[PDB]
RNA sequence: ACGGAAGGGCACCACCAGGAGUGGAGCCUGCGGCUUAAUUUGACUCAACACGGGGAAACUCACCAGGUCCAGACACAAUAAGGAUUGACAGAUUGAGAGCUCUUUCUUGAUUUUGUGGGUGGUGGUGCAUGGCCGUUCUUAGUUGGUGGAGUGAUUUGUCUGCUUAAUUGCGAUAACGAACGAGACCUUAACCUACUAAAUAGUGGUGCUAGCAUUUGCUGGUUAUCCACUUCUUAGAGGGACUAUCGGUUUCAAGCCGAUGGAAGUUUGAGGCAAUAACAGGUCUGUGAUGCCCUUAGACGUUCUGGGCCGCACGCGCGCUACACUGACGGAGCCAGCGAGUCUAACCUUGGCCGAGAGGUCUUGGUAAUCUUGUGAAACUCCGUCGUGCUGGGGAUAGAGCAUUGUAAUUAUUGCUCUUCAACGAGGAAUUCCUAGUAAGCGCAAGUCAUCAGCUUGCGUUGAUUACGUCCCUGCCCUUUGUACACACC
């Protein structure tokens, strides 16, 4: 053993860890009193109404049906 | 994942192992016992194996 | 009935015992039987190489192990078959009876 | 060593009324025996507990005999909440 | 449904996992040897050692998971299989015995030569003809050798070692 | 201890007399060297080199180019439920449907993450720090007390002049009384028992049913619900059986061999196992969860994944296999072994029918085994044939093409089958090895390795020679006398 010279680029690029926002889930706010939900839930039962359905571009992912839900409206 | 332990040890000699000491090289395979050949000869007296000739 | 006795320990010293405490058994009851047959002993071997190298003088010395092997045809009532089969057991010997 | 609780109170249990567990030192097998957890769940919650004066180890041949102690029990006890002196793991 | 040939090369295979784990948790209780008695619907173990108390516990306790832990592993219905510990007769005639005794003292600091001739008189004074301990490895210095203890006389060659000899 | 010192005695790992060989050709495999990213590594005379049970496609794997993950237990401290942290679809990136990383938002919530200690792991180092194991000294006969006699002791002694045994194996003077270990005895195995002890899981004879030749009483067969009787051969348990028995010669004529007889067995009857003291800095830290110390410990020397490599090729060696032809080659026929192995919650050995040139495939059956593969119908072989002394029908190395099987995957062809191609080799020099009755030598089968593959090994059976019974020439081994300027001891 003489050394390790390690020629592949230095790729030690351990990814985030979800990164910290602000405080999350929100559904919106009104006043006095009614707040409704945004982020149309998930049409599986499996899934409580409590989902978020992850809209990136063009499409819609799920965090509970892990990642089988897909429609675009 | 589906990439830690996914290549095959359903034959060859990774399939087997000594059940004593799991190693790989000198092991016997008759009678279905696995045990290698160094593990093999000092439990020769308690498994009933004797050097009779 | 047509029930068969089997003895199939390593010890003969130790399953002649077995063998001739049954087969007295049977005829101090007045029931006929077919005598203890003693089947050859079947020889396992293994061969290996005494050292746990690979160097040295290639010495190959072979441990062996033998299997004595009785079994015994009797005819006897359901009564006297219940308490011979559970009876005459020894350390290191395998016994299985079966009927007809 | 991150695991849902759901895994780590499932050993916990089965090894308050049993008292002991075995484990075969067969690392990605995900599926104990007796128990529906993974095998490297078994092994690694008990070598914590080892490690905190709880339980004691062997290997036995790659068999993991794992057996509890006398402060194992008391730590157990409190951990699953159970009532003063519900059961023994070795209780004739 | 296995061949009888099958049966009993793991009919010793039984005997050498049971011997190899009575001697490694039982090993200051003075374990002095194991014995399998096999019975229709039911197992036999007899663990003879020479604390057999101290192999129990109290109220059976110790005993108790051993029975369980050997139940476990070795796929054996509840009431299949049972541990019967007996105290070992002439625990001066046991080479098993003597053989952890030679050991913790040594891990006490007890001298090689004190430790050495300790066993072999005690031996000889429990009815054996003779006795032989050896200690081999690194001794006052970092070069390691050999240095033998023994009383009476010991037959060598020849089948009574196999009838006789305990090691 | 050594003497190219003497004496006595042995050894086919010595030699003779000899048998087969090896070295000379081709191949397969190990070593070195070369080569490469790497061609992982240990072993260098006997006592390294088909050895590491090492016949490596992936695995093993330890080497190389890359990719992941962490198995950092635990204690403390820090971030912190205004959230510690985990995973993720699609695309980029990637050998790679490793979000591995990156764009994006979801997702679970105290297990976690970060730092300090401390652990864990390692086929990493050290076999010269170690245990255990194996080999050697050294398959020879040798080793040691106790209590006692010579010394100024270290030491001597027992433990030998001697005859002779393979053997301090036996034995009788005499400053020693017994003993222990070794050898031997013992265990295993090999052959004899027509005497003991039983058997359709083995047989034999007879009677039933039945087939053929003859028909006249016989001969060759088959038959499981047709029984009867028996155990020579086959299995066995306890035994018996050999102890050199009987007789003539040899040596204070003190005990075997010869000569012969008897017997199944008269080189301890043959061959194995076991196998003393003391040593080697012999090998081994690549079997181990057996280890000390050293190294390393998160782009880890930990683990895993993908593709390579261990095979690579100017050359030099080792263990070997196939051979150089009529004591032959090839073709139809006759045709005989023993040692063993074998599937269960698994997919093992598979007879039989069918298909196929073959390989092989297909459908059932049998077997956990003295009932089934198996009488393992082995091969070398014996009879009829063809060939005909031509590198020829010897020899089948090299190559080219196709069909199959194992394997996720075979390209540097896994292996089998089919056709074509057809090299050296014309009996091999110095050198050198082994070997004394079922032995050499020749011949093949089983098992271990095995998902596939023997040219290896460990065993088994088959046919069966020549030459001695010797000696100290060589090379070694053992004991005594003598010399020593040697002591890690003649290197
Ligand atoms: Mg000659
Ligand atoms: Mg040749
Ligand atoms: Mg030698
Ligand atoms: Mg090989
Ligand atoms: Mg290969
Ligand atoms: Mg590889
Ligand atoms: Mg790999
Ligand atoms: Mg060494
Ligand atoms: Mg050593
Ligand atoms: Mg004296
Ligand atoms: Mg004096
Ligand atoms: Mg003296
Ligand atoms: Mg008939
Ligand atoms: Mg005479
Ligand atoms: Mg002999
Ligand atoms: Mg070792
Ligand atoms: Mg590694
Ligand atoms: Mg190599
Ligand atoms: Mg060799
Ligand atoms: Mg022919
Ligand atoms: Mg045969
Ligand atoms: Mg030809
Ligand atoms: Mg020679
Ligand atoms: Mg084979
Ligand atoms: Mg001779
Ligand atoms: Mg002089
Ligand atoms: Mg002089
Ligand atoms: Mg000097
Ligand atoms: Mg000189
Ligand atoms: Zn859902
Ligand atoms: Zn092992």
């Amino acid at each position: 053993r003489k050394k390790k010279v390690y020629t592949t680029p230095k790729k030690i690029k351990h990814k985030h860890k979800k990164v910290k926002l602000a405080v999350l889930s929100y559904y919106k706010v009104d006043a006095e009193g009614k707040v409704t939900k945004l982020r149309r839930e998930c049409s599986n039962p499996t899934c409580g109404a409590g989902v978020f359905l992850a809209n990136h571009k063009d499409r819609l992912y799920c965090g509970k049906c892990h990642s089988v839900y897909k429609v675009n409206a | 994942e589906n990439v830690w332990f996914s290549h095959p040890r359903r034959y060859g000699k990774g399939s087997r192992q000594c059940r004593v000491c799991s190693s790989h090289t000198g092991l016997i395979r008759k009678y279905g016992l696995n045990i290698c050949r160094q593990c093999f000869r000092e439990k020769a007296n308690d498994i009933g194996f004797n050097k009779f000739r | 009935i047509k029930i068969r006795i089997t003895l199939t320990s390593t010890k003969v010293k130790q399953l002649e015992n077995v063998s001739s405490n049954i087969v007295k058994n049977a005829e101090q009851h007045n029931l006929v039987k077919k005598g203890p047959v003693r089947l050859p002993t079947k020889v396992l071997k293994i061969s290996t190489r005494k050292t746990p190298n690979g160097e040295g003088s290639k010495t190959w010395e072979t441990y062996e192990m033998r299997i004595h092997k009785r079994y015994i045809d009797l005819e006897a009532p359901v009564q006297i078959v219940k308490r011979i089969t559970q009876i005459t057991i020894e350390p290191g010997v395998d016994v299985e009876v079966v009927v007809a | 060593m991150l695991m849902p609780k759901e895994d780590r109170n499932k050993i916990h249990q089965y090894l308050f009324q049993e008292g002991v567990v075995v484990a075969k030192k067969d690392f990605n097998q995900a599926k104990h025996e007796e128990i529906d957890t993974k095998n490297l769940y078994v092994i690694k919650a008990l070598q914590s507990l080892t490690s905190k004066g709880y339980v004691k180890t062997q290997f036995s041949w790659q068999y993991y005999y794992y057996t509890l102690t006398e402060e194992g029990v008391e730590y157990l006890r409190e951990y699953l909440n159970l009532p003063e002196h519900i059961v023994p793991g070795t209780y004739i | 449904l296995i061949s009888k040939k099958r049966k009993l090369v793991a009919d010793g295979v039984f005997y050498a996992e049971l011997n190899e784990f009575f001697t490694r948790e039982l090993a200051e209780e003075g374990y002095s040897g194991v014995e399998v008695r096999v019975t229709p619907t039911k197992t036999e173990v007899i663990i003879r050692a020479t604390r057999t108390q101290d192999v129990l516990g109290e109220n059976g306790r110790r005993i108790n998971e051993l029975t369980l832990l050997v139940q476990k592993r070795f796929k054996y219905a509840p009431g299949t299989i049972v541990l019967y510990a007996e105290r070992v007769q002439d625990r001066g005639l046991s080479a098993v015995a003597q053989a952890e005794s030679m050991k913790f003292k040594l891990l006490n600091g007890l001298a090689i030569r004190r430790a050495a001739y300790g066993v072999v008189r005690y031996v000889m004074e429990s009815g054996a003809k003779g006795c032989e301990v050896v200690v081999s490895g690194k001794l006052r210095a970092a070069r390691a050798k050999a240095m033998k203890f023994a009383d009476g006389f010991l037959i060598h060659s020849g089948q009574p070692v196999n009838d006789f000899i305990d090691t």
